[PDB]
Order: C-alpha cells, then structure tokens, then sequence
RNA sequence: UUAAGUUAGAAAGGGCGCACGGUGGAUGCCUUGGCACUAGGAGCCGAUGAAGGACGGGACGAACACCGAUAUGCUUCGGG
RNA sequence: GACCGAUAGUGAACCAGUACCGUGAGGGAAAGGUGAAAAGCACCCCGGAAGGGGAGUGAAAGAGAUCCUGAAACCGUGUGCC
RNA sequence: AACAGUGGUAGGAGAGCGUUCUAAGGGCUGUGAAGCCAGACCGGAAGGACUGGUGGAGCGCUUAGAAGUGAGAAUGCCGGUAUGAGUAGCGAAAGAGGGGUGAGAAUCCCCUCCACCGAAUGCCUAAGGUUUCCUGAGGAAGGCUCGUCCGCUCAGGGUUAGU
C-alpha cells in the first residue's frame, strides 16, 4: 500500500518531487504529518542513490529531483547536493536518514503538522 | 423524506449524548512544565524528548 | 372606543399552564397542548372518582376472601352467613379486621359458620 | 469571592462553544488553559481570552490567589442572531443563521 | 469458607420540580403622529414663465430644511 | 371627540411614496421610548479589538446607546426526587 | 319546608363573568400605580383576592352608560423561535516548500520550482456598469472557510484632444 493524498497519480508524483528536493535544499521543512511519511521512502531511495555516486545512480536521481538551487554562493544544484554533500554525511549510516516530529494542528484545517528533516 | 413528526428535546438531547469533545491526549513537558500532545513538539519552549527542536 | 386583547389571553393561558405542572415535555410549556391535557384530566379524574368506588370495594373483598378461607369459608358463604346472623358491618371494616384484628374478624367468620350450619 | 467575565455577542455559533466549554467546567484555571490550548476548535481561543480575563479580574479586582482558581461556572448563552439568505436553485433563498454567544466564565477560590 | 435465597446502589445520558440567566419583543405606561368633525377664513396658480423638478449655495463631508451665482440669504417698514 | 395609541391610528409618529421590487404603467415596506439633566462611564485591570471586571456619575447602570417595562416560544447552567 | 327533577348535537330561552372607554360618587398610589414573575388562597363556572419579588407612574371600587368586548384551529396575517442538524452544501481547475508580515496565516506579500489557457483563460474595444481605478489606513458586516487580504470599510487622489 501507499498513500494517495487526495491527488491523482501526476499531482501525487509532482508534489513528492518538491517536496523531496526541498528537503534536500532547506534539511528540514514543515509539511502535514500524512505528507511526511510518505516523504521519508522517497527521500530515502534518493539519498542511496546519492551514496552510490556512479553516474547511472545520478541519472536515475536525475529523472526525480527538480532543478532548483541548493547553495546560490556555489551555484550548487539539488542533485549536487544530493550526491556531495548528503551522500557524504551519511557514508556510515545504514537506512533511516530522515525523522518526523509531529507539531499539532494548524488552525486553518486541523491538519496534523510535522518536521521531517535529515537526521 | 422529510421528518414525519419534529424531534423532542429529550430525543435531540438523547442523540447528543455522543456528540461531545474528548479531553486532548496531554501531558506534563519535561523542559519546561507546560502541557503539550503526548509524541508532539512542545509548542511553548520547542524541545522534544529532551532535545530542543 | 377599542378594546386592545390585552392581559386577558395571557391571564386565562397561564393558570391551565400551571394545572399542567409536573406533565411531560411540550405538555407542561405549550398552552394547546397543556389544554388538551388538562380537558382530558378532568375526564379522567370525574371518571376515576367513580372507579375509586369499584376499586376499593374489590380491595376489601378479595382481602375478607383470603381471611374467611384461613377460617374455612369462602367469601360467598360468608357473606351470606353474616346477613342471616343480621351483622350490618361493611367490607370496608371487615377487610380492616382482616388486616389489623384477625381475632375479631375470625369472631364474625364463627357467628357467620354458626347461621350456615344451621 | 467569585470573579466573572463575559464575552458578549461573540460570532461564534453557541452549539461549537458550548462543546469547548464542557471539557473546562468545573476544572482548574491552569488545568482549564492547557486544555483550551491544546483542543482544535474554533471556539478555544475565545474561551480562552474570556478565562484569562477572568483571572485577571481575580487578581487585580478582588485580590484572589490565581494558582488557587477553579472554574466555578462556565455557559454560553444565545447572543442576537445575523440574519443572511443564500441563493439556492431555482430562484428560491434559504436562511443562514450567523449565531452569536455570550460566553461567561466565573473562577472562585478552591 | 461453601450453598441457596433476598435486596440495595449505579447515571453515559435522560425525565419532573425548583433556582438563576440568555434570547425575544408581548404587555403596561407614554406620545412626537394620525382619524373624524365643528366654527370662521380662503377656494385658484401660469408667457410679468406656473405646478413640479434638476443642479447648486455654508468655515466645516453626505443628508434634511432654507435659499438661488445678491444662493445657510439682500433692502425696507413694523414687532421684539 | 364615552376616536387610535406604535401589528393600532394615515401607506408613512422615524429623512416614506423612501428602501426594495418591476422594461414600464405600477406595487410598496420595516423602523417610536437612556436619563430630570449627558452628569454619555476620568482612571486602573485582561484583551489586537470586540467585550468585560473594578472605579466614578446617577434615585436607579440588571437606565451604558434598536439603552422604560421586558411575557411566551426557544436556548442554557446548577440540582431535590426519579 | 315538602315533593319532584337536573345526559345532550343543531337550536330556542335565562342568569352571569371579564375587557376598553364615559358619567357621577367615593377611593388608592413615590411610605411605590399599571404591567410583569411566583405561591400551598377564595368563588358553582366565566373568574377574583392576598403576600412577596420586579417595576417606576399611574390605577381601582360602586352604580349606570357605550362598545373595535373575550381566539386554539380559517393550507388565516405579521413577528419571533424551534425541528430536521452540527446534517446537506461550501458552485468545473495544481500546487509545493522557503522567507516575510502580524495578536493570529493552508488561504495576504515575496522567492523558487511545478502546473493550466494560448482563434484564449492573451491584447484592444462596444453596449452596459458608474468610481468598482490609484495610494495610505482598516477588519464589525459582505467574502459560502480563513484573512494581516479584497471589486468590502475609511480617508485622500486620479480622467488633459483643432486632428
Ligand atoms: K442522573
Ligand atoms: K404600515
Ligand atoms: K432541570
Ligand atoms: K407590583
Ligand atoms: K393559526
Ligand atoms: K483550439
Ligand atoms: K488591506
Ligand atoms: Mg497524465
Ligand atoms: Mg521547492
Ligand atoms: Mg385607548
Ligand atoms: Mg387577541
Ligand atoms: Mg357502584
Ligand atoms: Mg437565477
Ligand atoms: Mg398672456
Ligand atoms: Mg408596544
Ligand atoms: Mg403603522
Ligand atoms: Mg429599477
Ligand atoms: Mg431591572
Ligand atoms: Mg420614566
Ligand atoms: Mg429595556
Ligand atoms: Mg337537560
Ligand atoms: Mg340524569
Ligand atoms: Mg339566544
Ligand atoms: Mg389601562
Ligand atoms: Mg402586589
Ligand atoms: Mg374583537
Ligand atoms: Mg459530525
Ligand atoms: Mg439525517
Ligand atoms: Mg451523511
Ligand atoms: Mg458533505
Ligand atoms: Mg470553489
Ligand atoms: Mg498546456
Ligand atoms: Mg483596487
Ligand atoms: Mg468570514
Ligand atoms: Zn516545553
């Protein structure tokens, strides 16, 4: 099973790769609690392509991050981010590079909010 | 279908019994003594399980 | 000259909303309906005073059944014993002795037996 | 000694108020703002200002200790109601009751 | 202790009563306005531009009332 | 005036033939009351405000602005009995 | 006193209750009128007192007079408020995060990427609307949520022709 978010297929996959590049960028964002968790498997497989670092692994990277500006100083993109300095941080690290800390409703919805952010 | 006879208060008040807000799932923050949501961030000073977030 | 409803209405309303103090739901706040119950109120009262009558009398009498059976009679023979001795005391009292003096019931259960074996 | 506050002619509906109100009555000030801080409703805020107001009153009015506060009453009342008409199909309006409360809240000494 | 028997009490909520409020605008009291008349007056205004309007006029926004580029008033004679 | 007294009396006691409705002729509302006097609540407190609690004014503020009285439906809080 | 009688629709007859106003007489009332609220009082009924609370200036009683004189029903009229019910609905559509502002932010501003229209969802211009335009301030109501925002509120401003 995986969570459809109350989009369709398209929407769902456009807003998981935002999503996944602005963690990727900012290394920690606020997004509703149901958004996060799905978040943390996407990221996650980026994140061991990212650690593979071979260029087959970056074009598959590639096919899902968006081209967005990591470090404007370096004109460092999402993908080069992903596959220096992430991949680099979590050399040692076997699985669960993110967590989620729940935050409470926000007052517009009730929605349960969240941190997710690399660990 | 409309309502063949209107509804008593008693029987309003009946329905109603389960219509009722429960108390939040709350407990004591360990930093700094104000209640938060049980697993959430203490929104008052910003710590978590004994880390400040 | 005119004549304004004024005070009236609501005078005459209220004292049968007070008659239906105690009646359930809409029957103790809204006039037409606590006027309807307090009608039928006094059919039912007028009604009952009469059966009170029916009800008492049928009290007393399966009461003397039971005391006039604990000194072997039935209540028909019983009564027809205590009209022949010429005992003019009513059902109400004798469903009292039933209850309060058995001893003196059973005195009048004996004088009825006393007329029948004859 | 008692302390009250109301809050008067609130635009709230006075139903979703008094859902808030029941899980405050009868408790401690300090238990009565965690609860209203942390229960998702429209009406908690609300609640809250005229609690906070109801302690202060204690406080600076009557001289009243506020670790010492209990929620002593607490009820929504009906406030005037705001008349409005949604156009439905086929030229026809339905009303819209805009409700509002008044929320009082009386804290006495325990 | 076991067996058999009996009976309390319970309130998620509810019913009745009572107390205290809210809403709402009945009722009473009141009258700025009406209604019907009586007595007397007057029964027509207009090309010397009427009735009725529009637009304007004030130290101060709009509106009312008043006034007409002499505009929130001008002259004169009386009153006070 | 053995006429009305705010659902009455004019449609109109109030900025009403207005608002509003209708292409138009035309149809056509609702809406009176602080107090004797504004003396219309300085100041303090919670609140962004609204609103409130004191304080003051007043005979009265539960007379604080659709502010005399303030019924009923209807909505609540408390609880004696069930 | 005695004797007899006293179910009742249509309907006939009689005796009364209460309401507003008037006349006359006699009273009450700021030491608290009417109204309103409550009560376990009184009368054969309609009804009438008494006591307390609220109210804050009018009102009974007696006899007679006159009527806009009594409401529970008219799919009655007007107003208020329920029930259904925290229910149906919230009106075609792509957003996500970061930063900002603020008492408060899914909803306002900025940024980034994403997405939609593109013989239009662009540009111009009729009719019609009539200030909705711009700037600053605002958040009661309007906005089907929210709102710091707005075609909304308050200020001030803005439309230049021989062609
Ligand atoms: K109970
Ligand atoms: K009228
Ligand atoms: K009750
Ligand atoms: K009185
Ligand atoms: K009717
Ligand atoms: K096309
Ligand atoms: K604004
Ligand atoms: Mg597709
Ligand atoms: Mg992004
Ligand atoms: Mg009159
Ligand atoms: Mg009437
Ligand atoms: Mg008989
Ligand atoms: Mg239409
Ligand atoms: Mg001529
Ligand atoms: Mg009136
Ligand atoms: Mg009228
Ligand atoms: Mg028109
Ligand atoms: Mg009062
Ligand atoms: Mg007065
Ligand atoms: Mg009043
Ligand atoms: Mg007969
Ligand atoms: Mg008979
Ligand atoms: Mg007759
Ligand atoms: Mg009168
Ligand atoms: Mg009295
Ligand atoms: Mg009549
Ligand atoms: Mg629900
Ligand atoms: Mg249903
Ligand atoms: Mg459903
Ligand atoms: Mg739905
Ligand atoms: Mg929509
Ligand atoms: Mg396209
Ligand atoms: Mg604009
Ligand atoms: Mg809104
Ligand atoms: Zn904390």
């Amino acid at each position: 099973s995986y969570r459809k978010l109350g989009r369709t297929s398209a929407q769902r996959k456009a807003m998981l790769r935002d999503l996944t590049t602005d963690l990727i960028i900012n290394e920690r964002i606020e997004t509703t609690e149901t958004r996060a968790k799905e978040l943390r498997s996407v990221v996650e497989k980026m994140i061991t392509l990212g650690k593979r670092g071979d260029l087959h692994a970056r074009r598959q990277a590639a096919a899902y991050i968006r081209n967005e500006v990591a470090n404007e100083e370096n004109n460092q993109d999402a993908l080069q981010k992903l596959f220096s300095d992430i991949a680099t941080r979590y050399e040692e690290r076997q699985g669960g590079y993110t967590r989620i800390m729940k935050l409470g409703p926000r007052r517009g919805d009730g929605a349960p909010m969240a941190i997710i952010e690399l660990v | 279908a409309v309502p063949f006879r209107r509804t008593s208060k008693m029987k309003k008040r009946l329905r109603r019994t389960h219509f009722k807000l429960n108390v939040p799932g709350m407990t004591e923050c360990p930093s700094c003594g104000e209640m938060k949501l049980s697993h959430r961030v203490c929104k008052a000073c910003g710590s978590y399980n004994g880390k400040d977030i | 000259p005119r004549v304004k409803g004024g005070t009236v209405t609501r005078k005459r309303r209220k004292k049968v909303l007070k008659l239906a103090k105690g009646y359930f739901g809409s029957k103790h706040t809204l006039y037409k309906v606590a006027n309807q119950q307090v009608m039928k109120s006094g059919n039912y009262a007028f009604r009952d005073r009469r059966q009170k009558k029916r009800d008492f009398r049928k009290l007393w009498i399966t009461r003397i059944n039971a005391a006039a059976r604990m000194n072997g009679l039935s209540y028909s023979r019983l009564m027809h014993g205590l009209k022949l001795s010429g005992i003019e005391v009513n059902r109400k009292m004798l469903a009292d002795l039933a209850v309060n003096d058995l001893t003196a019931f059973n005195q009048l259960a004996d004088a009825a037996k006393a007329q029948l074996n004859k | 000694m008692q302390a009250k506050a109301v809050a008067r002619t609130v635009r709230i509906a006075p139903r979703k108020a008094r859902l808030v109100m029941d899980l405050i009555r009868g408790k401690q000030v300090g238990e009565a703002v965690s609860i209203l801080n942390l229960t998702p409703r429209a009406a908690s805020p609300i609640i809250e200002k005229v609690l906070k107001s109801a302690i202060a009153n204690a406080e600076h009015n009557y001289e009243m200790d506020a670790n010492n506060l209990v929620i002593s009453q607490a009820f929504v009342d009906e406030g005037p109601t705001l008349k409005r008409f949604r156009p439905r199909a086929m030229g026809r309006a339905s009303q819209i009751n805009k409700r509002t409360s008044h929320i009082t809240i009386v804290v006495s000494e325990k």
